[PDB]
């Protein structure tokens, strides 16, 4: 969720240099979004080999 | 007489097609503005165009 991404509900730009901004600041968001999501796939990885290893 | 007045003719053709210079309502001859910034790369560095005034 946004407030997760450091985005805020009320983010926006209203001026050239807020959006030259913007740029990093999404640039960062999309980063830590990729690796949330990253560690979520390894562990449903591992839960999937538990599950194998527990029949 | 004649000359001077020809001559204030196209002084006043300078200014106006000088005024009818810009591109979507942006223009980098009218002297509006010092600069503009092109982008340059996805991390929003930008190529710089020194404005020119006539």
């Amino acid at each position: 969720t946004l407030t997760g991404l450091g985005l805020t509900a009320s983010s926006t730009f209203t001026t050239a240099a807020a959006a030259k901004t913007m740029i990093g600041t999404i640039d960062t968001a999309l980063q830590t979004a990729t690796n949330k999501l990253a560690s979520l796939g390894t562990s449903s990885t591992g839960l999937d080999t538990h599950l194998t290893f527990v029949g | 007489n004649a000359l001077k007045s020809d001559f204030d003719s196209l002084r006043d053709q300078i200014t106006k097609a000088a005024s009818n210079a810009k591109f979507n309502g942006v223009s980098i001859a009218n002297g509006s503005t010092a600069k503009l910034t092109f982008l340059a790369n996805s991390d929003g560095s930008g190529f710089t165009v020194t404005a020119k005034t006539l």
